[PDB]
């Protein structure tokens, strides 16, 4: 009954890929009632504290000591002697964890190890899997190319199956991202107006709000603020009104609409969205997104370039140059308006810098 | 700042 076992944690995993918790409910209860009366396959231990790990992944994405830091704990203490597919589960896993941590360099180091194994990975809506997370981290390293080239495989594989409609609109996410990265805002918006009808159907309301933050960033681009305020504002709402309110992706939410309220020169409104991102920030623990209020406080009401400065060079020790080059570009735009072009030089360069490094 | 990828 150790075959048994294992079989019902591929089970386990193909459900939760389908996003279907009430299967990924039922297969956990049964794996967890077998391994009572199993015999100490430490591999199969393993194997299921990776799924239990996974399934963890997939309800915090749904609602969000925690349950992953101790699931990870008993991950990590039996990384001995790993083979097969079980390896590449293992760093797959892993480079997922520390993706979310904003830990872009070890996800990325995980993931390069889960690739070499990929010929092992018979299952092509596994592969599919890979390449979207790797396409993913290639998005927010503005690995442009890279991206592309890993989000075809996996929209490829996703549509040629049913089920995956969640997988699917984050890979349409992916590549109309891509595209706003060209330049191409014009390009972009037909794959994130898709995004949104698929993700009404489902009526999934992260989804819905991440198609409109996404969109949003279009008009933005194409200096539509009024409607990018539009945008960013109602998938706010759609966050706040569904159980999202505390998701650490509002924050980029409110740190473009608080950006394009300062651009909109309304001022005062402008500091009513900084404020409430900075409180936000300070409260859900992330430091990475207060320092992007900080950046945004610091340029439009504080001209304290220095800690402009102080900012650019955390997030590029954070291994974040696509922001940096966004922020160090707001600056030299605004200092442009207010004609300190001296300084407003200083910025440019950096967004010249950031560019070069990304390229590397 | 990135878009939403997940």
């Amino acid at each position: 009954s150790s075959s048994k076992v294992g079989v019902k944690i591929n089970e386990w995993y193909k459900y939760i890929r389908l996003f279907s918790v009430p299967d990924s409910e039922i297969l956990k209860a049964e794996v967890e009632e077998e391994i009572r009366h199993m015999k100490e396959d430490h591999d199969l231990l393993l194997y299921y504290s990776l799924m239990c790990f996974r399934h963890q992944l997939m309800l915090d994405y749904l609602e969000p000591r925690p349950k992953i830091s101790d699931l990870l704990e008993k991950i990590e203490s039996s990384q001995t002697d790993l083979k097969g597919i079980l390896e590449y589960y293992f760093n797959f896993f892993r480079g997922m964890y520390e993706f979310e941590q904003y830990e872009y360099l070890n996800a990325i180091s995980f993931y390069k190890q889960a690739e070499r194994k990929l010929s092992l990975v018979a299952d092509e809506i596994e592969r599919a899997e890979f390449h979207y997370k790797v396409a993913e981290i290639y998005y927010h390293m503005k690995q442009t190319h890279m991206s592309m080239h890993h989000i075809v495989q996996a929209i490829d594989s996703y549509k040629a199956h049913e089920n995956y409609t969640v997988r699917v609109i984050q890979c349409s996410f992916v590549i109309g991202l891509n595209y706003l990265d060209m330049d191409y805002p014009e390009k972009a918006i037909p794959h994130f107006k898709n995004a949104l009808d698929k993700a009404r159907e489902i009526d999934m309301s992260r989804l819905i709000g991440s198609s409109l933050y996404n969109l949003g960033l279009c008009s933005f681009a194409e200096e539509a603020y009024e409607k990018a305020s539009e945008y960013f504002k109602e998938g706010i709402r759609v966050y706040q009104d569904n159980g999202y309110e505390h998701s650490n992706r509002i924050l980029d939410i409110l740190l473009m609409l608080t950006k394009t309220t300062f651009k909109m020169r309304n001022h005062s409104e402008g500091i009513s969205w900084c404020a409430h991102g900075l409180s936000l920030s300070k409260n859900l623990n992330d430091e990475i997104m207060a320092k992007m209020f900080e950046f945004i406080h610091a340029l439009y009401v504080d001209n304290d370039n220095e800690k402009l400065n102080s900012i650019l060079n955390y997030l590029e020790l954070k291994s974040m140059l696509s922001d940096v080059e966004d922020l160090a570009s707001d600056a030299a735009k605004y200092y442009n308006e207010k004609e300190d072009h001296k300084v407003a030089v200083a910025y440019y360069e950096k967004v010249l810098y950031a560019r070069k490094q990304i390229q590397r | 700042r990135r878009g939403h990828t997940a």
